[PDB]
């Protein structure tokens, strides 16, 4: 049984105790009910809080990434044969601002990938079915200089081979961090400048910024050949966090994020023009 | 199994 | 019995003795009272320093004046104290520092005076810049020290691309980081109204991710000391009343000890 | 491991600074952390442990 | 090793308790799906950090 | 036949020992996924070969 | 049994390590291990600061070098570590300090060369001076800190009235206090005798007339070492060896906290 | 089954 505090009948008042009356001040919240305040009648309550436990609110598959990836001739110049992508929640806005409730989380993370393609010219014939390879590089690990260079033999780093045309494909990851809470927020710095320090560049930092490359990245190609003509496709990336459980509580983020700190820049004016004894 |  | 009250406190740790005739009840951030780094939470595998008594006291940080056109005051734990006797020796000896606090803030004035001050403290105060870029701010201006910092009523962007100032720009309704400050209640708080309290009183438990972290490259906990109600008196337009912080470390202790850390704060 | 003759003495600090400080120029600064002063002898060799002094729980 | 729980049943068909079944197929524990039946806390941490909680009867300020 | 084993269970969702089912469907042990339950053992082949193996706080060579 | 040795030593204390291996057993000064203040034995009534491994671990002071003409160094404890880390800070913000010591002092060398340096650690010990003028000696000179000072073979005296030296004139035979060399065996001591050790381990209980004193204001004990036999090796007239004290605080407790002490060193 |  889930279900919220019954309503009690309540009657008529003439005493010495004043629940209406509180002091603020004191940090707390006066923790009345209508039977303090009104005569209430007796009410059987069923409802429940089920749909926003910590665990509901989140359990929702989020856009977080486009990954744009192209098939086509290896050129001489600048292309996308394979893409890369810091992986991040921080990228769009929906998610950030819920994990961002709160200060401190701990969850495991569920991934699904939805692969959509097109042909981008009018006509060089067509193409046979295109298979992905997203592979994740750890910090520390190889990054690809080419499409097919070495690092995409993947004897140890987690690849998946998603073949166009299937059920999107899908992966779970535990809880990875290296301390015993993610951190939605780092009031501090990794470096610190000391007087002894030659230039005044060795210690310097981004604030509230931790780790470099913070839990890697993701490397997306097509393993399949170039065709004459050419294919362009998005890997789109949904994040989903299982198991989930939040420390101490924040205020939402009311104005437009300005990138990954909790900079603003414009639109800072979040509320309407209303009239003091309008209803 | 294990019932709930 | 014999006549206690909820408003009459007296606060006593190391050598230091605060007592208040006009407080609100006390607030302990959370419901947690601070404590040290048991054995099965434990990280560091060496030795602490536990100085007790010797860093566990109050310190009296410089008084600030609050008027008419005041916007707020801010200062960052343990930033706020990094100089206060053998507290910051103990925090710049040791690579690694952990530490709980009892914040008092002090505000009188008279039956006649009015006037309503918000005493925040907020795990992780993360503020927002100057600036066009982004997490800019240097660790020199991050850090006042027992200074502090205050709060603007609007955000004038720092616009000399050449040489920047690489300042924090905190906005009171925003609360200096992109949120609304009437939320700001959520956080650990109370209230100096003036007709009804001198001051406030809030404990702090250590707030981390980590069991203990480096407290000279990181606050665990912010104050900010926002005026919700505006400071007045009699009709004299230029009312001026001060507002003391007294703060004392608490269950504080350190792993990791070398030669001293010498930040730079030119 | 001393790798010298037989007939060599001498005494030599080895040590480990926890990060957050200047990285010792100096045996005055290096003195100050975690420290182990060998002795050359018949004991041909000495160990220094590095303590898992840190902040985080890997690293 | 199959779990078996208790459906919250809202809308009833006119046919009482009725469950629904549970395998987990991996070992790492983060491959599974979110049980759902989630226990609550009080907001008192959050709606009255106070040393001395005081009675919603008697006066706020003594 | 099937084989129902204890996870080490990581993140804990809000809600204790959970379990896995494991069934081989095949003949051929080679054909058997990974069982990844894996015991440890000593480094004293490799960190100490020694026919007259001694005591840490005693001196090396005697 | 496995093969232990009095020669053989390991000496821990806090985050640090000294290994030896050819000492001369060790010597505990008039066999009492240093601790600390008994509830029945207590005079200050305030709760005492105690460190521990942030103070009680080995400093070492600048090394001094032995030759053919040195006639001895001298050391004052504390005065010695008045700048050694966290305990520096912990002496200066407190009124009242007491600590006991382990002295290890370190002079290696070659089965060829050759000499005895005799290591003694003296209660009170007051040195005589420059002058005509009795018990002149400046607190400036007096207390070297971690340089120490040095014995000399004769009294010379400051000669200049009108701007007197006010430095102590310490003669080696005399013990640089009136009485004779040879006597001072009745200290605790022991010796480095080159071709027998490399090292003298003395342990020091806290030694004076009262529970607790003034750190700043009196020494307790003495290190002087003097070359009971010169150093000599193969026939190279200038031979030279050094000499590392290095010394640790033990059981350190302190009282009477306020603001901290800058005497004047100039 | 088997339980370990
Ligand atoms: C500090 C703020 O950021 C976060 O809190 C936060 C952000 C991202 C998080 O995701 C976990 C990190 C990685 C770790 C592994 N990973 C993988 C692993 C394998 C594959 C095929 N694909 N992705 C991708 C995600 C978890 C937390
Ligand atoms: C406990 O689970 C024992 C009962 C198992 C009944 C048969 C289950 C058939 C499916 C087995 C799943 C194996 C997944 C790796
Ligand atoms: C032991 O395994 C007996 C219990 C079997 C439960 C039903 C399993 C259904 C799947 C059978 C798999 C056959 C694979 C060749």
């Amino acid at each position: 049984q889930d279900s919220l505090p019954d309503t009690k009948a309540s009657g008529p008042a003439h005493s010495k105790e004043v629940p209406a009356l509180t002091a603020v001040e004191t940090g707390a919240t006066n923790p009345l009910a209508p039977s303090d305040t009104v005569q209430t009648r007796h009410v059987v309550q069923r409802r429940s809080r089920s749909e926003s436990t910590i665990e509901s609110f989140f359990a929702r598959g989020a856009c977080v990434a486009i990954i744009e990836v192209d098939n086509e001739q290896p050129t001489t110049r600048a292309q996308k044969l394979f893409a890369m992508w810091r992986i991040t929640y921080k990228d769009t806005v929906q998610l950030r601002r819920k994990l961002e409730f709160f200060t401190y989380s701990r969850f495991d993370m569920e991934f699904t990938f939805v692969v959509t393609a097109n042909f981008t010219n009018a006509n060089n014939g067509h193409a046979l079915n295109q298979v992905y390879q997203i592979m994740y590089i750890p910090p520390g690990a190889p990054t690809p200089k080419s499409w097919d260079d070495y690092t995409w033999q993947t004897s140890s780093n987690p690849s998946i081979f998603y073949t166009y045309g299937a059920a999107p494909a899908r992966i779970s990851v535990p809880y990875v961090g290296l301390a015993n809470a993610y951190s939605h927020f780092y009031d501090g710095f990794a470096k610190v400048p000391l007087k002894t320090d030659a230039n005044d560049q060795i210690g310097d930092s981004l604030y509230s910024a931790m780790t470099v490359d913070d839990f890697g990245v993701l490397a997306v190609r097509v393993v399949n050949d170039h065709n004459p003509t050419k294919v362009t496709s998005k890997v789109r990336i949904y994040m989903k966090p299982k198991h989930v459980r939040v420390w101490c509580p924040r205020p939402p983020r009311a104005v437009p994020y300005y990138g990954p700190g909790v900079d603003y820049r414009n639109n800072l004016d979040p509320l309407s023009e209303k009239g003091l004894t309008t209803y | 199994i294990s019932e709930v | 019995a014999c006549g206690y009250s909820d408003r009459v406190l007296q606060l006593t740790l190391g050598n230091s003795t605060i007592t208040t005739q006009e407080a609100a009840n006390s607030v302990v951030a959370y419901g947690r009272w601070p404590e040290f780094i048991r054995d099965d939470e434990a990280n560091p595998v060496d030795q602490p320093t536990e100085p007790d008594v010797a860093t566990c006291r109050f310190y009296t940080l410089d008084t600030v004046m609050w008027g008419k056109e005041s916007k707020g005051w801010w200062w960052k734990l343990p930033d706020a104290l990094r100089d206060m006797g053998l507290f910051g020796q103990n925090m710049y000896y040791h690579y690694l520092g952990r530490s709980g606090y009892t914040v008092h803030v002090q505000c009188n004035a008279s039956k006649f005076h009015q006037g309503a001050l918000g005493v925040f403290a907020i795990p992780e105060y993360c503020l927002a810049g100057d600036s066009d870029k982004q997490r800019y701010t240097s660790y020199a201006n991050a850090n006042p020290g027992e200074r502090g910092g205050k709060f603007y009523s609007q955000f004038n962007k720092d616009n000399a691309v050449t040489s920047p100032k690489r300042e924090f720009c905190p906005v009171d309704y925003l609360l200096g980081c992109g949120v609304l400050l009437g939320n700001a209640f959520v956080y650990p708080h109370q209230i100096i109204n003036l007709r009804t309290n001198n001051s406030a009183t809030i404990v702090l438990p250590y707030v981390n991710a980590l069991a203990i972290d480096s407290m000279v490259k990181h606050n665990n906990w912010g104050i900010a000391i926002l005026p919700l109600s505006p400071l007045d008196f009699a009709q004299d337009s230029s009312v001026e009343i001060p507002i003391t912080v007294t703060i004392a470390p608490m269950c504080s202790e350190f792993n990791g000890l070398r030669n001293v850390t010498a930040p730079k704060f030119q | 491991l001393f790798c010298g003759s037989m007939m060599a003495t001498g005494k030599i600090l080895v040590a480990y600074a926890p990060p957050g400080a200047q990285p010792p120029t100096s045996r005055k600064e290096a003195m100050l952390g975690t420290h182990v002063i060998w002795d050359l002898g018949l004991q041909s060799s000495c160990t220094m442990v590095v303590p898992w002094i840190s902040n985080v729980t890997y690293r | 090793g199959a779990q078996v729980s208790s459906q919250k049943v809202g809308a009833h068909e006119n046919s009482s308790t009725i469950n629904y079944t549970t395998i987990n197929y991996y070992k790492d524990s983060a491959s599974n799906a979110a049980s759902k039946q989630d226990y609550s806390q009080d907001p008192s941490k959050f709606t009255e950090p106070l040393k001395d909680v005081l009675i919603k009867t008697a006066p706020a300020l003594n």
